[PDB]
């Protein structure tokens, strides 16, 4: 790698952390990887335009990729992409996920509280957006009610209206990988005892993330460019050139033959639940993948 | 702990103090700018003592027979009883002792007279006595005017901010107060005469001096 | 309790004053006492020097405490270090206390921009930090003879 | 503003933000028997006019947020009546330059 | 002990010896280079290096790009990062758009 | 987004971790057989060198100073004032 670059040369300043969009992703990659294979063409131990070499990286010594060439040696690695069947969620942010949801009305995904109620107003103020998000999830946890009307700062015999709806909101819990939401009426006098528990699919959350405003998701810390709500969930996965991998192909192996046949299955016609536990096997082995990738070291 | 909350504060070449996200935490460090190295425990005069003994030491009346400069502290020293505009600087340079003496009193409510500060005047004037060989037994070629004009230009020149506006102007008068007054205490005109007994030459090299080391005790950007 | 005090000629002298001091801090409501000196009265609890002087005199109490802790035991320390120490506790508007995988996903959700300025980050990159000698640049004088 | 003796109500205290641009304070009689900003330790905060703060930003060079902050219920910026984003000048004096200046921003 | 830990390090940093803690705390993990897009600092850029051309494929860009030399661990440590689906974005600037 | 020669803030004097990396990072280069611009009057070492083409004023490099801000002054070697 002695050989030379006419780009400009310096030194980082300043490092920018966010989430890769699914668009951003499908943006850089070179190859969609589809087929979960090495080598043999039918039967050739050579090279397949499937997985491993698409225009990606190479063992091979050939100074050879997609006419970016270098050796074996002074290439990055290039960026794969696998697009998937369904949506998933990134494990690593279930619980975050989780928490939105719960400060978020479910139906059209405006925040549960706003300017309007005043202990969220010093909530609001908050500057460190961590503390922001910590505290007005605390004051959103409890509102099991999406208001259309609500008392004024002023003189309170009179109410004034917010962008209403008016729907009832889950309790929702942790069961694994999967968000469980469990709706009322009341806690337990007359018109409706029995909740109706209801697991969340990620589509419905990722329909609804995408839905939440601007100004809502900044307050809770995310960011219009870098991070959005909705990237939290995948669509798109990133594939890591072999300089990534020393066995972690045996996993993402295992992600395509669990996508490929959620597909096969959606285009079959086929019943609701086997739809469902091939989406689930998807997000496990997608979870698995990264919870694994906590090889950092 | 302390250390892992701190580490990171570090000197600007501003003057400022910040953490590594550029927040003010100080607007000079330190209040002065100084490095600690630098500083030494000296005694500002005009806070301690009676009124008449500081009066004593420090009033120049030239129009009074009593309260001049005698003539055998200064050359002019005939030429000048009398006269009435010298007289006018005197009597500024006397506001401006007894203005300090008020202010150090309300910082100091206690009357604590020795305190940390850049450039050790006394040992620059015993260098200046021994470096010069100074005759306590012959009136001085100093003038009033050398003196006082002189002390009041070298304010000008101990630079620890250089921001052309006004702002950064206060900040640069405020930071060199306490030193200012440390310094017009100790080279006000009858301690130069009757006390020190300085020549004009030595005297040029007092100042001179006083503004290169006070020149050096300033903190240096960068310094964590 | 001895006080240094100007006298009427100017120099100072002792002038004795009888103090009270306490067991238990109740200062918005002793402040009030008729009789006492509201300007004077101080407490060693900088919390409620605080609430009810506000920011800037909890920070000069702070500061008057932690120097009592060093000097108690006989030592001095540089007005300037502890001066330091007590901005960087009062900054924010209160006192302040001084006492991976999972990040990073916080970062990356968050949008955090890390300044690159401290020593680990720096050394990761392969960098000198931008601290003492790595606080400017060095550059080749196109401009000399 | 408003100074009352012993309390206010819930909801009361609910019909004060209510009339913008008009503020209103209220105060606890008890809070006012003593000036605390003649009290030795507080020094003496001064609130700058809007333009004082475009000057004190330009020549820091800072955006509001790397400035020292006073809260808006401390109980000096109370008894200025500061709102958030002013700024006041502090001047306290120091045993290192016997004057320094620093400033606090409203939050 | 025979050590150079937090303790060290901090002396080191009080006195200012930057290159001196750059030294002592490297890896001998060599220093690896690589382009970065401008606009979006990712390790995206192709580099024909012999035919002198250089795309960020996405952000649709040959002007904007540069290059910067990390111990390999770090650009692992960033792919990794990438696969996870987190962006850690290297900029060249500090003071930005403003 | 740098601040013209007239109109500079900071200090003229140079400070001491600019002399250090100065005098580092030339002896570095006279370390590697890079021409030297001063009589070696004697002198084998590397950083004594330097030091003599400190103070000769003959070292040709240019300091510059960040801002907190983003902003920066330029001042040269020759120009800044060695206490
Ligand atoms: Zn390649
Ligand atoms: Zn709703
Ligand atoms: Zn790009």
């Amino acid at each position: 790698g002695q050989q030379y670059s006419s780009a400009p040369l310096r030194t980082v300043k300043e490092v920018q952390f966010g989430l890769f969009s699914p668009e951003e992703v499908r943006a850089i990659s070179v190859a969609k990887i589809r087929f979960p294979e090495t080598m043999d063409e039918t039967q050739t131990r050579a090279k397949i335009g499937g997985l491993n070499d698409p225009r990606l990286g190479s063992i091979d010594r050939n100074l050879k990729c997609q006419t970016c060439q270098e050796g074996m040696n002074e290439c990055p690695g290039h960026f794969g992409h696998i697009d998937l069947a369904k949506p998933v969620f990134h494990v690593g942010f279930i619980a975050k996920i989780k928490k939105v949801c719960e400060c978020v009305c479910m139906h059209c995904g405006k925040l549960l509280l706003d300017e309007h109620n005043e202990l969220m107003r010093q909530a609001l103020a908050i500057k460190d957006s961590k503390k922001r998000f910590a505290a007005i999830w605390t004051l959103c946890k409890t509102k099991m009610v999406c208001e259309t009307d609500v008392p004024s700062e002023d003189d309170p015999t009179q109410l004034v209206s917010r962008g209403g709806c008016g729907n009832t909101q889950p309790t929702i819990r942790k069961d694994g990988l999967k968000l469980v939401g469990s709706w009322k009426k009341d806690r337990a006098t007359g018109d409706a005892d029995e909740p109706e528990l209801r697991v969340l699919s990620t589509e419905e959350i990722l329909n609804i993330f995408k839905h939440i405003s601007v100004k809502d998701f900044t307050s809770l810390g995310f960011n219009e460019v870098f991070s959005r709500p909705e990237w939290m969930i995948l669509t798109c996965l990133p594939v890591p050139p072999p300089p990534v991998r020393p066995d972690l192909t045996f996993k993402l192996a295992d992600i395509l033959k669990a996508n490929i046949s959620l597909e096969t299955l959606e285009h079959n016609g086929a019943p609701h639940h086997a739809i469902e536990e091939a989406e689930s096997l998807l997000q496990f082995h997608v979870a698995t993948y990264m919870d694994s990738i906590r090889a950092r070291l | 702990r302390l250390v892992k909350a701190l580490e990171d504060i570090m000197v600007h070449y501003d003057n400022t103090t910040r953490n590594s996200l550029g927040n003010v935490i100080q607007f000079i460090y330190g209040e002065d700018g100084m490095d600690a190295a630098h500083i030494e425990k000296q005694s500002l005069d005009t806070i301690g003592g009676s009124d008449a003994a500081f009066e004593k030491r420090y009033r120049v009346d030239l129009l009074n027979t009593d309260h001049t400069l005698d003539p055998s502290l200064l050359e002019s020293g005939s030429e000048i009883l009398g006269d009435l505009k010298l007289q006018v600087l005197l009597d500024e340079e006397y506001k401006q002792l007894v203005k300090d003496r008020k202010f150090l009193r309300e910082v100091f409510v206690d009357g604590e007279a020795n305190w940390p500060l850049p450039v050790n005047i006394r040992r620059i004037i015993q260098n200046a006595q021994q470096t010069f060989h100074i005759d306590h037994t012959k009136p001085s070629d100093l003038t009033i005017k050398d003196i006082v004009l002189g002390v009041k230009d070298l304010q000008e020149n101990l630079l620890v901010l250089r921001g052309k506006n006004e702002i950064i102007q206060n900040a640069q008068r405020d930071a060199v107060t306490l030193f200012c007054c440390l310094l017009r205490s100790r080279l006000a005109t009858r301690r130069v005469l009757q006390e020190y007994r300085l020549t004009k030459q030595a005297f040029d090299w007092v100042l001179s001096n006083i503004e290169a080391q006070f020149l050096r005790s300033v903190v240096h950007p960068g310094e964590m | 309790y001895d006080r240094k005090v100007p006298s009427p000629t100017g120099e100072y002298v002792k002038e004795p004053e009888w103090v009270l001091e306490t067991d238990g801090v109740n200062l918005s409501e002793v402040m009030t006492v008729p009789g006492i000196d509201p300007t004077r009265i101080y407490t060693n609890s900088f919390i409620d020097i605080m609430e009810v002087l506000g920011i800037e005199a909890g920070r000069a109490a702070l500061y008057k405490e932690v120097y009592n802790v060093i000097a108690s035991d006989g030592s001095y320390v540089n007005y300037r270090h502890m001066a330091l120490l007590v901005d960087v506790m009062t900054t924010q508007g209160g006192l302040t206390s001084v006492t991976t995988v999972e990040i990073l996903f916080e970062a990356g959700a968050s949008a955090e921009l890390d300044d690159c300025r401290g020593v680990s980050e720096n050394v990761i990159l392969g960098q000198m930090a931008p601290i003492g000698t790595g606080a400017f640049d060095v550059m080749i004088d196109e401009e000399s003879l | 503003i408003f100074v009352y003796q012993n309390n206010i109500t819930p909801s009361a205290m609910k019909l004060v933000p209510s009339i913008p641009p008009a503020t209103i304070e209220t105060f606890n009689e008890a809070a006012l028997v003593v000036n605390i900003t003649h009290h030795e330790l507080v020094p003496k905060h001064i609130r700058l006019s809007s333009d004082e703060k475009r000057e004190l930003l330009k020549r820091y060079r800072l955006k509001e947020s790397q400035l020292p902050r006073i809260q808006r219920a401390d109980p000096v910026a109370l008894y200025l009546g500061l709102k958030r984003g002013e700024v006041v000048k502090i001047i306290r004096k120091s045993e290192t330059s016997g004057r320094y200046a620093s400033y606090r921003i409203c939050m | 002990g025979l050590r150079f830990g937090e303790m060290e390090r901090d002396c080191m940093i009080a006195h200012g010896a930057a290159s001196f803690l750059k030294e002592r705390l490297m890896e001998a993990s060599d220093a690896f280079r690589v382009h970065i897009c401008g606009i979006c600092g990712l390790m995206t850029v192709i580099a024909k290096l012999n035919h002198n051309q250089f795309e960020c494929k996405g952000c649709d860009n040959k002007i904007d790009i540069y290059q910067i030399h990390i111990p390999y661990a770090a650009k692992l440590l960033f792919q990794e990062l990438m696969a996870m689906n987190i962006t850690p974005r290297l900029y060249t600037d500090r003071s930005r758009d403003f | 987004k740098a601040i013209p020669k007239d109109q500079r803030a900071t200090t003229p004097y140079m400070t001491k971790y600019e002399r250090a990396r100065i005098l580092g990072t030339r002896a570095l280069q006279i370390s590697m057989n890079a021409p030297v611009f001063v009589d070696l009057e004697g002198e084998t070492d590397p950083l004594r060198i330097a030091m003599k083409e400190l103070a000769e004023k003959k070292i040709p490099l240019v300091i510059r100073r960040y801002l907190p801000d983003g902003s920066f002054e330029d001042w040269s070697v020759e120009e800044l004032i060695v206490d």
